[PDB]
């Protein structure tokens, strides 16, 4: 009921090689080509992305700044104050990124400003401004 | 097994259960109640195994009796039944044995058997003991047809028959016991050698050997589940069944490729699109780094807005540096990847050259087996006498066949040197005439109640007739004669002064370079006392290395020996023998086989009797005439000596229960 094992016979591959005289010889020429054809893209791209890595040469290790550390303090100076008004009309509501922006200042602390100078600093307006863009 | 189901299974027969002939003989018993079936079975085995213990004597009705115990001996005439049953049909008191009751005065029935082979010899014995008049003609000046064998100084070798297959069910171990018969087991260890003359490493030849079979359960696959019997209105033979399962193989060698250098694309072109990726984003980091130095070249103390433009650039670029290193990351992983795919491809090839050559080899020797190429074998039914097979291991015949067919002729009257030509059977008897083989004008003229046929199938076949039937044979059995395959195979002898091959190995294989070749000297066969090997010519070359010379046979043998022992080793043999049996017109060919479009049931049409018309128009149905035995007449043992045997057994006892009728079937 079951063909022996790595023995592979099935009913359309069976009628595909008989049919013919010379149906065998054409399906396996056929394959024969579907391969060297196959192995033609491989060296096509292989040259392709070795190409695309002489380009990545050095990597980016001349563009790469220091880490700043810097305990997050949660007194808001006026400087620090400044600092987010301007992130959030850059970056939205992207609170992470005004949080890097700032230094000392985690995402929470970030969230709570929105809520307490909302008023004050028209977030509702600077948000408006940058949705706009 | 042993006792007296040991009996029943040594005479291949169900030590429990009642045969379809027995049916025939014993309706009275298989339709009636169970216990009686049960003291049936035992007289019968038990008298099997009296016969089977000492075969070299009549085994009487009497001396039957005498040995039955009770309640198996309280009914004395099924015992004669049972006894007469076997007696009948060679169950026992068959071969040569010593006879307690001499033969009976009067002969009753005239029966003219065809050819002295064993299937004539064995009925020949048979009808002669059941007392009737019996004459064999052959065409030979010899006796054994197809067991031939070559006798010159102290070397003996058979150029037909020479192998017993297996002593566990065999009708030749009585035989082997009645006549002297050196049997020597033949050891089945083979080692080939490539046509070089290199011995096959032990991990190929195992590798190339598990494939073959493996091939081969492919074939009954296609058979049986698949049902790939026709192809365009033809009868698949095994040959074609085996191209188009090696193809499918080659097939799937090549979609395993194909599959995995499409999963090295798919990854180089994962990691194509992730290098564009990054290359762009090196773009932007390089860009976005000068801004943030030209931001902070604006040296302090500054206003918020450029402090804020210092610090968001920044952040962007840690931003695009963080996803840069993450992109970096699965570049490894894929780079890797890539090694591994790689480093792992699957199989070049399905089979190698010499691969191919080593399998070609097992295709040879399966063509020595069935004596026929594989491409004329059907596919369904080529194996299907199979399942009667002996067991026990091979022997060779140590002092030459031919001691079976000369110890059978003792007592017979047959006529050498005369060679049938016509066969004239009518509902009053048959007409036989024969000529003298040396002067064909010289005819003769044999009146008989009946013809047992035993020609070869070969002969049988011969267009134009070398036998002609009066009245013709009717199309059922010219068609099965048609249908049914006649093979081929053939040996040379060669006999030496000395031993130069390894003296324990009984046989060894020559890889032959091409396909067309396989056949040709493929395996070597070490099986005598004197220095004598024997070389086999199978498969589609015994047909056309009959048209070559012997002294240019023999010479193909030796520059093969030379190569597998050394050119120094291997002398000028002092005799050599070469058979040709397809050539031989009293043959015409070696073996039966079922060929595609043929069945076991054409073995079954053969052995079939032919009844002549009425001599007067509405005279009563006639009797039956012409009887037909031989190798190619038994579905279960054919193209084998102990088939030939059986089946004129057979016949024997079917000619016997017609003109002497059977009085134990009451
Ligand atoms: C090379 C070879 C190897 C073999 N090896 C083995 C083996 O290892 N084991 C095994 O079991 N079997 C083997 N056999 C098979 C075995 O030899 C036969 O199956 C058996 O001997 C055939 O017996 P038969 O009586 O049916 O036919 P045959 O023995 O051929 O007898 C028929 C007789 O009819 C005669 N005849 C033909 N035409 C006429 C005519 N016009 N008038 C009168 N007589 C005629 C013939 O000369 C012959 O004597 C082998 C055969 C060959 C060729």
């Amino acid at each position: 009921r079951k063909p022996p094992k790595g023995m592979f016979l099935s009913q359309e591959d069976v009628e595909a090689v008989s049919a013919n005289a010379t149906a065998a010889t054409t399906v396996l020429r056929q394959l024969d080509m579907e391969l060297v054809s196959v192995k033609r893209q491989i060296q096509n791209i292989k040259q392709t992305n070795s190409a695309l890595k002489e380009k990545l040469d050095g990597g980016i290790e001349p563009y790469r700044l220091p880490e700043v550390i810097q305990k997050c303090n949660a007194r808001w100076t006026t400087e620090e104050q400044l600092l987010a008004v301007q992130a959030i009309r850059k970056y939205g509501r992207d609170f992470q990124a005004i949080s890097d922006v700032i230094g000392n200042k985690s995402v929470v602390q970030v969230k709570n400003f929105f809520v307490n100078y909302r008023r004050r600093f028209n977030i509702d307006e600077v948000l408006q401004e940058w949705e706009a863009e | 097994p042993s006792g007296v189901e040991g009996a029943a299974f040594q005479s291949r027969l169900p030590h429990d259960r009642m045969t379809s002939q027995e049916a025939a003989c014993f309706p009275d018993i298989i339709s009636g109640p169970q216990q009686t079936q049960k003291v049936f079975l035992f007289i019968r085995n038990r008298t099997l195994q009296l016969w089977l213990d000492n075969p070299k004597i009549q085994l009487t009705f009497e001396a039957t009796l005498q040995q039955l115990e009770a309640p198996y001996n309280s009914d004395t005439v099924l015992v004669h039944r049972v006894h007469s049953y076997l007696e009948r049909h060679g169950l026992i008191n068959f071969g040569i044995y010593k006879r307690i009751k001499p033969l009976p005065t009067k002969k009753t029935g005239k029966v003219i058997i065809i050819g002295s082979g064993v299937s004539g010899l064995a009925a020949a014995r048979q009808l002669q003991s059941f007392g009737m008049d019996v004459t064999l003609l052959e065409a030979r000046d010899r006796v054994g047809g197809r067991v031939a064998t070559f006798r010159k100084g102290n070397y003996v070798a058979d150029l037909g028959a020479m192998v017993v297959t297996g002593l566990g069910g065999n009708p030749m171990a009585v035989v082997s016991k009645q006549v002297n018969m050196e049997l020597a087991k033949i050891k089945q260890k083979c080692p080939l050698y490539e046509a070089n003359g290199q011995a096959v490493p032990k991990e190929k030849d195992e590798m190339v050997e598990q494939e073959f079979n493996r091939l081969l359960e492919a074939t009954s696959y296609l058979s049986h589940q698949l049902d790939f019997n026709v192809l365009n209105n033809k009868p698949v033979s095994l040959g074609q069944a085996l191209e188009v399962v090696i193809q499918l193989q080659e097939k799937h060698v090549k979609d395993e490729q194909i599959e995995h250098w499409k999963k090295i694309v798919k990854t180089q072109e994962e990691l194509k699109e992730l290098l564009n990726k990054m290359v762009n984003l090196k773009e932007k980091i390089k860009e976005l780094h000068q801004q943030y130095k030209e931001a902070s070249e604006v040296k302090p103390p500054r206003d918020i807005t450029a402090e804020f433009l210092v610090k968001s650039k920044h952040r962007d670029l840690t931003a695009l540096c963080k996803e840069y290193d993450e992109l970096a990351e699965t570049q490894g992983k894929l780079e890797e990847k890539l090694q591994e795919l790689e480093a792992n491809p699957p199989s070049d090839v399905y089979l190698s050259s010499r691969d191919r050559q080593i399998l070609d080899w097992h295709f040879a020797n399966l063509e020595f087996a069935n004596a026929t190429p594989l491409s004329t074998l059907s596919l369904k039914h080529w194996d299907q006498d199979d399942d009667f097979e002996f067991t026990g291991s091979h022997l060779t015949v140590r002092n030459g066949y031919s001691c079976v067919p000369v110890a059978l002729a003792e007592g017979l009257d047959i006529k050498l040197n005369t060679a049938v030509r016509q066969v004239r059977y009518t509902a009053s008897g048959c007409e036989v005439i024969a000529v003298n083989t040396r002067s064909t004008s010289q005819t003769f003229i044999y009146k008989c109640d009946a013809v047992l046929c035993t020609l070869p199938l070969g002969v049988l076949k011969q267009q134009p007739p070398a036998v002609q039937f009066v009245p013709p044979l009717p199309e059922w059995k010219t068609s099965a004669v048609q249908r049914m395959g006649f093979g081929n195979l053939n040996k040379v002898v060669l006999c030496f002064d000395r031993v130069f091959w390894d003296p324990s190995v009984n046989l060894f294989g020559h890889v032959g370079s091409t396909t067309a070749s396989r056949g040709e000297l493929f395996l070597f066969w070490n099986l005598y006392k004197a220095p004598i090997l024997l070389a086999l010519v199978a498969g589609e070359a015994a047909g056309i290395m009959e048209n070559i010379s012997d002294d240019v046979i023999v010479g193909r043998c030796l520059a093969i020996l030379k190569g597998i022992f050394g050119s120094s080793a291997v002398p000028q043999p002092k005799e050599t023998v070469v058979s040709r049996w397809r050539a031989d017109p009293w043959a015409r060919g070696s073996h039966s086989y079922v060929a595609a479009g043929s069945s076991g049931n054409d073995y079954d049409l053969m052995a079939q009797p032919i009844t002549p018309g009425p001599s007067i128009p509405g005279a009563p149905q006639p009797i039956p005439r012409l009887f037909f035995a031989g190798e190619h007449t038994i579905r279960n043992y054919p193209a084998t000596v102990h088939g030939a045997l059986l089946s004129g057994l057979r016949e024997a006892g079917r000619i016997a229960d017609q003109f002497l009728g059977a009085m134990y079937t009451l």
